[PDB]
């Protein structure tokens, strides 16, 4: 609710928290100067002041070249205030559904989230890889009888553009 | 008489509500342990600048109560006596009496109102009388008080019981009761002084400390909080203040004609003005600056009222006419026909403008037709002609126009003002006015000569150091006075509170001491003895001990003095296997906060004049979304180094190395090892724009990542970072590890259970340490306090005004009138704007660092877990053997376990060995003897063996090389011959 | 270390045991072809410390 | 002592087994020096004299750590010179605008001059972080060239 | 910052403290990174016990 407290101005919500107010005193002050608690006029009750509940919002698309399907989202804010809806810890996502099966990271949402997979846009927890429960024993080695040459490429920048602005 | 007035004087000093936060402020308040005037007579004091009034227990009542400044007219009184449950507050001029009670309330003189409904008063009346900005202020809290003779402790903040707008000035009070020796009331003064008041979680000041007191109150007051540990902290400037004013302007006396421009009411016509030249007085600026007999005084440089105080190198008077209308037009730059041909000020304009009114004196003769500053050009040449004139008798009315130029430490000024002059002081700290060159300092005699033409020098930065003193003519230089960094040095407020102060290099002359070559050092005695530095003092001085305060000679870990010699050898016969805990940070709290939210609280008129600013806040959104993801890719590049996740075994027999310590614990509901949830235990809001974006890998997902790799570690070694993991017995890996080290593998498995108990001992001390002093895990604490105070600050700079009238935006500001919403609001954009890129460039700079920190914990994570580092002194101090991440929050914990040796011997050492005429180097260790036998060992564990081929080599003879000594070297075969 | 020499550090220049690399004039910056051995096809036996 | 005082404490070594050994870490055998030993210690000496000579006459031959100096005293009178800077300020460079100024209009081109003044300074501060981040680059370097 | 920006003048400096904390952030970064040198120099020589 967008609020006209006597004077101030300001938007949120009005929760009716316990705190003590001195008489001479008409409302409460956080760190910087946004007045966490007021004191309602004609009750004299406590209101503790919250921000509403926003968030910023991403985008969960696959490329287009590859499928069109959006899937927004909807982070660190409960969907109990406005597809299927789903809810994690970076907040709650639209637009996908969750799988109980692991899959790779490819677009991380937040909190473990990751995510078009069969026509459809999923929402799932990470997979960190093949669970290799390597066999170990106090008598066990592992010997590689071949290998591999492997020219792994990777690439520097060393000089950027020698820009001169004058 | 005179008892110490321990801490009352505190009150709630912005009427608002707060919780939990230090707002420190100024005001005119008690300072801390003062002296009161106490009485067992009513002593007439003098209200400095506010004061404390407080009666006593006594039991029975203080009956009525008298104040005010002399009662004698001189002033509006005032008068606070309580009767008949009402409290008259009029501030009539009631009797001058010494013993009243009605006996001094008549004389109704002048007076205000009165207050009713308020019959307030072993108890103890705790009294303010303040009057700040014209409105006088009373306080109030009665508190009961057993005790009479010592005033008790605890801290008490008042409240504004009433805000008097009484108008008046006081100057002194007294107090006076009825009839009924007899009871008792203090008195005590104010100073202009600051606090940092402590408010509790109901908004009571629970506590209260003060600052220009002690020391260790600057400390307290200088980092806002109530505590403080081992550190110097800069606290402000030791300056010395001047002692008296001095005005030295030159002997000239005379009165300047300025009535022979001013006066002179005949001024010439804009297009041939006359200027009069002016030099050689002291004339007064003060009969135009006062008499405003004008109609308009627009002043840019100088003001009227400063006029007074310079002295200035040359003036001249322009004077001329022009109509009532384009008045304007005389300012730097306006355009107009009279300032595009007639007359143009420079645009670096300096002077005094005053239209005076003539529409008795100019009005014909007045004619008035680009050109250069203070240019000069009269001249006539379908025919075109400008001879153009006013023959005039409001609007079009013309009026006289009088322009002083002035100019400005150019020469020896020469037109000074009324100030009278002062003798002059040398060698003493003194603020002075030479001319006008206001400034404080003291005036010593330099070697260096003014040229004769030359009147006073420079430097660098524009600071007159050197200048002739006028009226005397003399050689002089302006040092600066005595200023001299003044810290502290604390025990913290734990520990002790005696202070010791340094006064950074300042010869101890110019205020016990101890002289350092960074400055004398009060408060601390020097000690001919060498400990570990505590708190560095500076210049090679540093420090309390044995419940006293010191400063000694740093010591530097004393002289060891290795004993050498051409065969002097130390081989160590045992070790230490101990971990060492070099705790480094990977990741930050990344914040990507919502600047478009931040800068601008959802205002609408915010956002159009913030993208006004052209994308500001589009990179400041990336730079944070980068640094951001910067965070989740050093998490993942310390964490990830290993794709597939290893499940440690269910049976963990590990050749008695527990793990259970580092390994994941089954009974947490987590996957965090108990050292891990050490770590958690020990290192432990949303608002305005800001936010907290969660890390891609969740603590229990960084948890999975750690356990994989611990598991790696002991199962798999060093195998699973450059290809598929290979199962390795921990006793296998740390043979290879001691390998890799230069010492052979058979220490270990000869060692395997005292190595083991050392492990497991180190471990537990390690928790121990942890769990013992903050110092030990003090890494990531620091970095992440380093980051909530960025956070802190910049959530405060919120309220900070940065040039606006208010700092809260959402009800004050965006209310204002449009074009002045938007002025404000523009100073607001800027202010925040300032603070959110220089908040961003320190985090950009603090992620670049905690980067690099990042990639020494991927390449020790590369090396010293998934390898062994032969890097010596990288992976912890000593031979490393291997590591252990920790998923400590926003870091990593490593677990540089080390081959550190501890007990030595000496031998008798030489470079080569000499058998059968031909010389013999040791393949690997080094040849030593413990006296009759030459032996032949690792470089790093004594021990010996024998001297055969299999471990020497040959290569030489035995008359080339220095040093060497004979012995002899048997053969492997010869005894399996034989 | 890795193009005119061979670098011991693990993990450093290419994912395994470091051969070496090869400069190329890759446009404002270069590419290492970190050529690097890589075991492969482990076989499980009996270890005695 | 060698490199045993980093490790643990200071073993003593004498100076010939340590450059032996010092030869032995680079796989070069220790026979070199045990027989160059003079040759050794000669070109020691004649290169720490070249070194000297290097730094008697040649310039710039310690020019990064006087590099380092000059850019300090560069920065530190730069910042000198910024308080000769106007920035507007009545165009007057001398912070004592007062004694000319009432306190509105002296506040407002005081105020200027601060904010010309800040932005000097934190620009200051920035390259003084980024050059002590440099800084601290060669000191983690330098500790990782000794130890 | 105070001496810098205002020297002995005391308006000013009333004024800087209207420009938010700038004067303690500068002043805690140049104590921050005198304190980096002086443990730069410890990491460097004072790294022998
Ligand atoms: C604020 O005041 C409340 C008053 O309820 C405090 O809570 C405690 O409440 C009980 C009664 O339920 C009292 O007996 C206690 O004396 C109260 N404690 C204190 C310290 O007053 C609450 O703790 C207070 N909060 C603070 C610390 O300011
Ligand atoms: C959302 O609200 C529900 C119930 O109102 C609560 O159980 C839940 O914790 C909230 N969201 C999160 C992330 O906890
Ligand atoms: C109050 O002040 C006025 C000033 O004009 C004076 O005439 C008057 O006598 C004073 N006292 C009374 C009676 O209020
Ligand atoms: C100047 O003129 C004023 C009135 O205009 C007159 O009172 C005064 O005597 C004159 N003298 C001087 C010195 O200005
Ligand atoms: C301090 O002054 C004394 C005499 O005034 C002088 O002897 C001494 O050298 C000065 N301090 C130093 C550090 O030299
Ligand atoms: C070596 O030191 C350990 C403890 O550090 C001790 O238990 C042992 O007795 C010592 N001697 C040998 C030969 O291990
Ligand atoms: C050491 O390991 C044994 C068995 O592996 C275990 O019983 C014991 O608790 C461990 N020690 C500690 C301190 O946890
Ligand atoms: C070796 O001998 C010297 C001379 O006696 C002595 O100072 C030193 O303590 C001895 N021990 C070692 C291991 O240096
Ligand atoms: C030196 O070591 C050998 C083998 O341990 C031993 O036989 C001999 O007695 C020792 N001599 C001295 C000088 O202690
Ligand atoms: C070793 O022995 C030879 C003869 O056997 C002798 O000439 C030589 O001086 C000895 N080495 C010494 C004394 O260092
Ligand atoms: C390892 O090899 C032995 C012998 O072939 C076999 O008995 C065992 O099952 C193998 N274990 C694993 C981990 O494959």
């Amino acid at each position: 609710v967008n609020f006209n407290f006597n004077g101030l101005t300001g938007t949120g919500v009005l929760t009716e928290s316990n705190k003590k107010f001195l008489p001479f005193q008409q409302f409460g002050r956080d760190i910087a100067d946004t007045t966490d608690a007021v004191r309602d006029p004609q009750t004299l009750e406590i209101l503790d002041i919250t921000p509403c509940s926003f968030g910023g919002v991403s985008v969960i698309t696959p490329g287009t070249n590859t499928s069109n399907q959006v899937a927004v989202l909807y982070q660190d804010v409960n969907c109990t205030e406005v597809s299927n809806v789903f809810q994690t810890r970076a907040g709650c996502l639209i637009g996908a559904e969750h799988v109980n099966n692991s899959y790779e990271c490819d677009i991380p949402i937040g909190a473990g989230i990751c995510a078009v997979a069969s026509q459809s846009i999923i929402a799932y927890t990470m997979s960190l890889g093949a669970e290799n429960s390597v066999a170990y024993s106090n008598n066990s080695i592992a010997i590689p009888t071949n290998f591999t040459i492997s020219v792994t490429t990777e690439i520097l920048p060393v000089s950027m553009t020698k820009t001169s602005v004058d | 008489a005179y008892t110490n007035s321990f801490t009352r004087g505190v009150y709630y000093p912005d009427k608002v509500f707060r919780s939990s936060v230090l707002h420190s402020t100024q005001d005119l308040f008690l300072p801390f342990f003062s002296n009161v005037t106490w009485f067992h007579d009513n002593p007439v004091l003098p209200f400095n600048d506010g004061v404390y009034f407080a009666s006593t227990e006594k039991s029975n009542i203080i009956r009525g109560w008298i104040f005010g400044t002399t009662l004698d007219s001189k002033t509006q009184s005032l008068l606070i006596v309580n009767n008949a449950t009402n409290v008259v507050i009029k501030v009539c001029e009631f009797q001058f009496c010494n013993d009243p009670f009605f006996r001094v309330y008549s004389s109704a003189n002048n007076c205000t109102f009165e207050y009713v409904s308020q019959p307030f008063l072993k108890n103890l009346r705790e009294f303010v009388f303040k009057n700040i900005d014209g409105y006088f202020k009373i306080y109030s809290k009665h508190t009961p008080i057993n005790l009479v003779r010592d005033l008790p402790q605890g801290f008490s903040a008042l409240e504004p019981l009433v805000d008097l707008p009484i108008g008046i000035n006081i100057t002194r009070f007294q107090t006076l009761l009825a009839l009924h020796g007899a009871a008792a009331y203090y008195v005590g003064y104010l100073q202009p002084r600051t606090f940092l008041l402590k408010y509790n979680e109901n908004g009571t000041i629970t506590d209260a400390v003060d600052c220009a007191l002690d020391p260790l109150s600057e400390t307290k007051c200088t980092l806002k909080s109530f505590t403080v540990e081992k550190g110097i902290y800069q606290t402000s400037n030791f300056r010395v203040q001047p002692t008296e004013s001095i005005v030295r302007f030159p002997n000239i006396t005379n009165l300047c004609p300025f009535g022979e421009v001013f006066n002179a009411t005949r001024f010439a016509s804009v297009y041939a003005w006359n200027r009069k030249r002016i030099s050689n007085c002291v004339a007064d600026y003060s009969v135009l600056y006062n008499s405003a007999s004008f109609s308009t005084f627009k002043c840019y440089g100088v003001s009227p009222t400063k006029l007074n105080d310079l002295c200035f190198t040359n003036v001249y008077a322009d004077s001329f006419v022009i109509r009532g209308d384009e008045v304007r037009q005389i300012a730097p730059g306006q355009t107009g026909k009279i300032a595009d041909y007639n007359y143009k000020l420079p645009d670096d304009f300096t002077g005094c403008v005053i239209a005076w009114n003539s529409n008795n004196l100019d009005s014909y003769n007045y004619l008035y037709r680009n050109l250069k500053p203070f240019e000069r050009d009269i001249s006539t040449e379908n025919c075109y002609f400008p001879l153009q004139s006013y023959g005039f008798q409001v609007g079009y009315q013309p009026y006289r126009v009088v322009v002083l130029s002035f100019e400005l430490l150019h020469a020896p000024a020469t037109v000074c003002g009324p100030k009278k002059s002062t003798n002059l002081v040398k060698n003493k700290c003194v603020n002075f006015n030479f001319n006008g060159l206001t400034g404080t300092g003291v005036l010593t005699e330099s070697n260096k000569k003014f040229l004769p033409f030359q009147q006073f020098g420079r430097d660098i930065a524009d600071t007159t150091d050197a200048v002739r003193d006028p009226q005397t003519l003399e050689i002089l230089d302006i040092t600066p006075c005595s200023f001299g960094g003044v810290s502290v040095i604390t025990p913290g407020t734990n520990t002790s509170n005696q202070v010791a102060v340094l006064y950074q290099d300042v010869n101890c002359t110019e205020v016990n001491v101890f002289q350092t070559r960074a400055g004398c050092l009060i408060g601390a005695e020097h000690v001919n003895n060498s400990y570990e530095c505590d708190i560095p003092i500076g210049a090679g001085i540093c420090a309390v001990a044995s419940q006293s305060i010191i400063a000694y000679t740093m010591s530097l870990g004393a002289e060891n003095s290795v004993a050498y010699s051409n065969n002097s050898i130390a081989i160590p016969t045992n070790f230490t296997i101990s971990v060492t805990t070099e705790i480094l940070p990977v990741s930050m709290t990344k914040t990507s906060v919502d600047c478009t939210m931040y800068i601008c609280g959802d205002s609408t008129e915010c956002s159009n004049l913030l993208l006004q600013y052209g994308s500001f806040c589009t990179q400041l959104n990336r730079a944070l979304t980068g640094i951001a993801v910067e965070q989740d890719k050093n998490t993942q590049e310390v964490f990830a180094q290993v794709k597939q996740i290893y499940k440690t075994p269910p049976i963990k027999d590990f050749g008695g190395f527990n793990f259970s310590q580092i390994l994941p614990d089954p009974s947490k509901p987590s996957k965090r090892s108990p050292i891990e949830d050490l770590l958690f235990n020990k290192v432990t809001q949303k608002f305005n724009g800001l936010t907290v974006l969660p890390p891609l890998l969740t603590d229990e997902m960084i948890a999975q990542y750690t356990s994989a790799l611990l598991a790696g570690t002991i199962t798999s070694g060093w195998t699973f970072g450059a290809g598929p993991a290979l199962q390795i017995p921990f006793p296998m890996q740390m043979a290879y590890r001691f390998n890799g080290i230069g010492v052979t593998q058979n220490v270990l498995y000869e060692n395997q259970k005292l190595i083991a108990n050392q492990f497991n001992s180190a471990i537990g001390k390690i928790q121990d340490s942890l769990s013992s002093t903050p110092s030990a895990l003090g890494k990531l604490q620091d970095v992440v306090n380093q980051n909530a105070q960025a956070l802190n600050t910049l959530v405060k700079q919120l309220s900070s005004n940065f040039g606006a009238i208010s700092s809260v935006l959402n009800d004050i500001l965006s209310r204002l009138d449009p074009p002045e919403a938007e002025v404000q609001i523009d100073r607001l954009i800027t202010g925040r704007l300032q603070s959110l890129q220089t908040y961003v460039t320190q985090q950009l700079i603090r992620a670049a660092e905690i980067r690099a920190s990042a990639n020494l914990a991927a390449t020790k994570m590369s090396e010293c877990v998934l390898g062994q580092s032969k890097r010596v002194d990288f992976c912890g101090k000593g031979y490393h053997l291997m590591s252990f991440p920790q998923s400590a929050p926003h870091g990593v914990v490593f677990l540089h376990v080390t081959y550190v040796p501890a007990q030595e011997k000496n031998f008798t050492t030489a470079p080569a060995i000499c058998h059968d005429g031909k010389a013999h180097f040791p393949r690997e260790g080094v040849f030593v003897s413990n006296g009759t036998h030459w032996f032949v060992t690792q470089r790093n564990f004594y021990e010996p063996q024998i001297i055969t081929t299999d471990n020497t080599f040959v290569s030489g003879n035995c008359d080339v090389v220095i040093g060497i000594v004979n012995n002899t070297v048997y053969d492997p075969l010869q005894p399996e011959l034989d």
